[PDB]
């Protein structure tokens, strides 16, 4: 059946503190998606060469 | 819209009809219109017998122009027998486009 | 005086402007799938079931 | 309160309104049109008329109808049967006089332009294939063709050879002859009575009398078989019964609930259905049985409907038909007639409960009888059915000439003479 | 003409003049970087790019 | 001649009471000869764990099949001989049992409902027979493609939480659920600080309250077994599931971002916004003229069979998005035009489109309350979701506050650079890559 299809565990890959799957996606997206996207910040100011 | 000198202006309209020369290729006035997106919708709304008459008149005039010839004078389209067959279909297509445009700004 | 739909069984089709085409009153009649194995097969063309008619707001 | 105001205009129009104080309104126009009024040269015109409600009319283009109704959140729908067509409009109470002008343009001044009618022909093929994904739709169109020779034999959907060929002049001829004032009922549910009347004299100017004289339906006792690749066999077996609005029609309604007409409990085993218990004595595969009833203005059909597996189809039909014979020779308890009257009364009061069911109930009364009756007058007619009248209706079925229709793998299905 | 006039045309222009002056001021400060525009080079003197 | 404002004041009010038990009793009287009465429970599959995920759907199957006083089919004979109907359903959060009857059989109907929820027998021979009916129903639901694809969307959006599992459970749970697992489920979740007894139609509140004291006060009026479970929330995860099957004729796709829960005031401007996108089907009558841009384009180019927007709420989290059905060469143009409509509302949303979206939502909520069964369901689950019934006059003052700058602000909070969740069922080779879907959430000009 299709009710036997569940997603396998992906906690080998997650951003470290978001693995606590009890708290819900409200404070754990305030400060999670940006510092390797500040690596996009320096890859432009440095792309100017 | 003058009433006394609309005999003078009926003669200028006849002079311009002969000086233009689509009648010498056997064409009607609505055969020569420029086909934008508006005119292309009025063409596909024509009844089958009027669409077929228009395709042959255009093909025959395009063949005379390839050879630099015109028709005999007994087969030239006369000024009083030119039928404005496309004009009622075109006024309705334009009237529907103004209504979709007043709706979008209000 | 009593309707087609009052005694059950003659057909009616409906057509909309914003909703879906429907058929009949007692056609998907119950205790047909409730004794088992009535699969409902997939479409190449059809309408949406909810008909949207039932959403709370 | 205010039960209903009811008025007949001097040329036939029936107007009926009820003033609720509900936030939404519903207005319906009911016409004596439908597939029983077409002959063999114009089959499928009523199906295309049903699909054409948002085309250009003389007072609004097809752009203004779709945009104007959607701007206030309204609806427009068409419902048809073999004998009736119904045009329905609903919105909020402050907007209803905008949508009334649209409804009178769709029914009293249509244009049928060539290029719009030609683009609509392909919708006939889509609408028919969606409806025929239910196997009951095709069985019930084949059953009406087996049972009649003309009128009620005509299907609700256009025939396949005829798709692409319904002309604009056929549409103009149908509306001019069948949509007239002595065949129409205007029913309002959240409006006032004088405002509907002033609406009515804006299409009282034309289409002034009765139409044309459809023919009486002649009964034919026939058979139509349809071998295909469906996984279950559907079958129906009927006889001629009684017209709508007679004392024998009430006896056939009681007999339907004695035998069984659908379940009351989700996943229940149907403990008080006579037909279901008799079939389940010897058949231990999945099935479903029901009694069928269909009443019209001049004729009716009554019988049984089975769904079974292919190797069991003859066993199910014989067991079901043997139960009706037991009733016709006197075996009918008094506590069974009383429990059938309770299901018939309670089902009638639950079907008039919502605004859609109530508007339908009032509109069919005005076309057939030309009056309105309260549900307490209806409930008296059901209690005046005697036990001998129910036994007499089961003898008319058993001795009458049969019609049949079936579909599926028909290699074990009996013929109507066996 | 009146095919483009209406309350909806400059509607989305009033929404796009912030996306416009940013169309223009970026290209205006893009025109100094390319051709070493020396009378606007020391508009602000913190760019001593020429050695 | 009344007005729409005057008609909203004249709607009768709902009366709520409470027993010493904790049970709540609510009703609305409306003059009619018929009625609907039922029991709504805070039970569902989000309260189950991995060892008993089928259990609450196994119990709904056995509820109409025998009690201690009414063995076997005696309940069926008693409901049918008065002309009444008996129904149930079970979502991920709620469970209901209700009766449609005449407004003279209300004393018998309330006695029947109290016997069902308190004294169900759950006997072993009926358990083995019901196990086969459930295993056949699982195979029937696999051919409904909308039900499979919406189960995939919950399994990928809420991956490691109890909100990811399904209502029916997997097939290996159905084969192993014992009798002691089912009696323990009833003793834990069928308690009455947790139940609501609702009614609508021709009903007096004082008669309904007196019947509740007579039949329901035998429930134990406390939380013994010391089970005060902590409600723990559920995370949303942007992710994807792809089921490739080329022998199916059409493809099903659903896309969602995280939405607000039940009591969030953001919910009202977010469904003015979904009413601007709309819905479509190939049997509609007025395509190419429709006010929705996505519906006018899919009709002119014949791009899909159907699409609809949804807004699904839970206590703390939710799903917000759309679902569509199309052929194999049309998926990429469908995802392009839909994401362009979400971005045009985060900026650029006009005041004339917000007037239409407010008129649609007003019509949808008064048309949903027509009849005793939809009114009684609105009573029974508003008291478990909001703690009260929001009257129709209060819904109308929350709709009047919405303008184009509110809609433009709330859409940017929930849509703009967010990771969505996607599910697809075949033939889906042209369903665009997740990187290309995620890049479609940001814009070009703004």
């Amino acid at each position: 059946s299709h009710t036997d299809i569940r997603v396998p565990d992906f906690s080998d890959y997650r951003r470290a503190e978001v693995l606590d799957s009890t708290k819900s996606s409200k404070e754990s997206s305030d400060a999670r998606k940006g510092f390797s996207y500040l690596i996009t910040a320096t890859t432009t100011v440095g792309v100017a060469y | 819209a003058v009433a006394a000198s609309s005999k003078w202006l009926e003669g200028i309209r006849k002079w311009y009809y002969n000086a233009a020369g689509f009648n010498k290729l056997g064409l009607m006035r609505d055969d020569t219109i420029y086909e934008d997106d508006d005119v292309k919708e009025a063409i596909r709304r024509l009844p089958e017998n009027l669409y077929n008459d228009r395709v042959f008149r255009i093909k025959r005039a395009l063949d005379l122009t390839m050879r630099q010839q015109i028709l005999p004078k007994e087969q030239w389209t006369k000024y009083e027998e030119d039928k404005f067959y496309l004009e009622p279909y075109l006024k309705e297509v334009i009237r529907e486009r103004k209504e979709r445009e007043e709706w979008a700004k209000k | 005086m009593l309707s087609v739909a009052s005694r059950s069984g003659p057909f009616a089709p409906v057509l909309s402007a914003t909703s879906r085409g429907v058929a009949g009153a007692l056609r998907p009649l119950v205790q047909a799938a409730l004794p088992a194995t009535s699969e409902s097969p997939v479409l190449d063309a059809k309408r949406s079931f909810l008909c949207r008619e039932s959403l709370s707001g | 309160p205010q039960d209903l105001e009811f008025t007949r205009l001097p040329n036939g129009l029936v107007i009926a309104s009820l003033e609720n104080y509900a936030p939404a309104s519903r207005i319906g126009l009911f016409i004596k049109a439908g597939s029983r009024y077409e002959d063999s040269n114009n089959l499928g015109t009523s199906h295309l008329l049903r699909l054409a409600s948002s085309l250009t009319t003389k007072g609004a283009s097809s752009f203004k109808i779709t945009r104007g109704i959607e701007a206030v959140g309204g609806k427009l729908s068409v419902t048809s049967t073999r004998e009736s067509m119904a045009y329905t409009v609903e919105c909020l109470r402050d907007d209803i006089e905008i949508l009334m002008e649209f409804l009178l343009n769709v029914t009293a001044a249509p244009e049928f332009r060539r290029w719009e009618v030609a683009a609509l022909q392909s919708q006939l093929r889509i609408d028919k294939a969606v409806a025929f994904q239910n196997p009951q739709a095709q069985v019930l169109e084949n059953l009406h063709a087996a049972a009649y020779r003309n009128a009620l034999a005509n299907s609700l959907y256009c025939p396949d050879y005829r798709i692409g060929k319904v002309t604009p002049d056929q549409l103009h001829y149908y509306v001019q002859n069948h949509f007239t004032s002595a065949r129409m009922a205007l029913i309002g549910l959240g409006v006032s009575h004088p405002v509907l009347k002033q609406v009515a004299e804006r299409f009282l100017n034309m289409r002034g009398g009765l139409g044309l004289s459809g023919a009486k339906a002649k009964y034919r006792g026939g058979e139509i078989r349809d071998q295909n690749g469906d996984s279950l066999v559907h079958a129906a077996l009927v006889a001629e019964s009684a017209a709508t609005g007679s004392a024998e029609a009430n006896a056939f309604s009681v007999l339907q609930h004695v035998l069984g007409a659908g379940p009351h409990v989700k996943r229940g085993s149907n403990a008080t259905s006579s037909l279901y218990q008799a079939v389940a004595k010897g058949v231990h595969q999945p099935f479903d049985v029901s009694a069928f009833n269909a009443s019209y203005s001049d004729s009716g059909l009554f019988g049984i409907y089975t769904i079974s597996q292919a190797a069991s189809a003859g066993d199910v039909i014989k067991s079901a038909y043997d139960q009706v014979k037991a009733i016709a020779q006197g075996n009918l308890s008094n506590t069974d007639v009383q429990a059938a009257k309770n299901k018939l009364k309670a089902g009638y009061l639950m079907s008039v409960e919502s605004s859609e069911g109530f508007l339908d109930e009032v509109g069919s009364q005005a076309l057939v009888a030309g009056s309105y009756m309260q549900p307490s007058t209806v409930l008296q007619q059901i209690d005046s059915v005697a036990d001998a009248d129910v036994i007499n209706a089961a003898k008319k079925f058993v001795s009458g000439r049969k019609s049949m229709a079936a579909s599926g793998n028909l290699g074990h299905t009996p013929f109507v003479d066996e | 003409l009146s095919r483009f006039l209406g309350p909806r045309y400059r509607e989305l222009a009033r929404n796009w003049i912030p996306t416009a002056s940013m169309w223009g001021a970026v290209g205006a400060v893009g025109l100094v970087w390319a051709t070493d525009w020396r009378l606007i080079l020391d508009w602000v003197p913190y760019i001593n790019g020429k050695f | 001649t009344a007005t729409y404002a005057q008609a909203l004041q004249s709607v009768p009010e709902t009366q709520v009471s409470q027993l010493d038990n904790g049970l709540r009793v609510a009703s609305e009287q409306s003059s009619q000869p018929t009625c609907t009465v039922g029991v709504w429970i805070d039970a569902g599959s989000r309260y189950e764990n991995e060892k008993n995920n089928g259990a609450g759907y196994f119990v709904e199957h056995l509820a109409f099949k025998g009690t201690k006083n009414r063995p076997g089919s005696a309940l069926e004979k008693e409901v049918e001989s008065m002309g009444a109907h008996l129904n149930a359903y079970s979502t991920r959060e709620h469970t209901a049992y209700y009766i449609k009857a005449l407004s003279k059989d209300l004393p018998k109907a309330v006695e029947l409902l109290a016997d069902i929820v308190q004294n169900c027998s759950l006997e072993d021979s009926q358990i083995e027979k019901e196990r086969d009916v459930i295993l056949q129903e699982l195979q029937e639901n696999d051919s409904s493609m909308r039900d499979v694809v919406f189960d995939y969307l919950h399994a990928t959006a809420f991956q490691g939480t109890p909100l990811a599992q399904s209502v029916e459970g997997p097939s290996e749970n159905v084969r192993k659920l014992s009798r002691a697992d089912l009696t323990e489920y009833v003793s834990q979740h069928y308690k009455a600080p947790r139940m609501v007894l609702a009614a609508a139609g021709g009903v007096e509140h004082r008669q309904l309250l007196d019947l509740a004291q007579k039949h329901f006060s035998s429930l134990s009026g406390t939380y013994v077994e010391d089970a005060v479970p902590a409600f723990t929330p559920c995370r949303f995860t942007g992710s994807e599931i792809r089921h490739r099957d080329d022998a199916l004729p059409l493809a099903h796709v659903a896309i969602a971002v995280e939405g607000p829960g039940w009591a969030n005031p953001d919910n009202v401007p977010l469904q003015v916004a979904n009413a601007i996108i709309g819905h479509y089907d190939s049997t509609y009558g007025g395509g190419t003229h429709m006010s929705s841009t996505l519906a006018s384009v899919a009709a002119t180019r014949k791009l899909c069979q159907s699409f609809q927007t949804f807004n699904i709420c839970y206590a703390e989290t939710g799903l917000l998005g759309a679902h569509f059905v199309c052929d194999n060469m049309s998926i990429d143009d469908m995802m392009f035009f839909l994401q362009g409509q979400w971005m045009r509302l985060c900026t650029s949303a006009t005041e004339s489109e917000v007037v239409r979206g407010k008129n649609i939502l007003r019509n949808a909520l008064v048309s949903h309350l027509d009849g005793t069964t939809p009114v009684c369901e609105d009573i029974g689950r508003s008291l478990l979701t909001y703690g009260r019934r929001i009257p129709l006059a209060e819904w109308e003052s929350r709709i009047a506050e919405v303008d184009a700058s509110v809609v433009r602000e709330v859409c940017s909070k929930y849509f703009y650079d967010q990771c969505p969740a996607v599910a697809g069922l075949g033939p889906i080779e042209q369903l665009p890559d997740y990187n290309r879907i995620r890049s479609g959430m940001f814009w070009l000009r703004f």
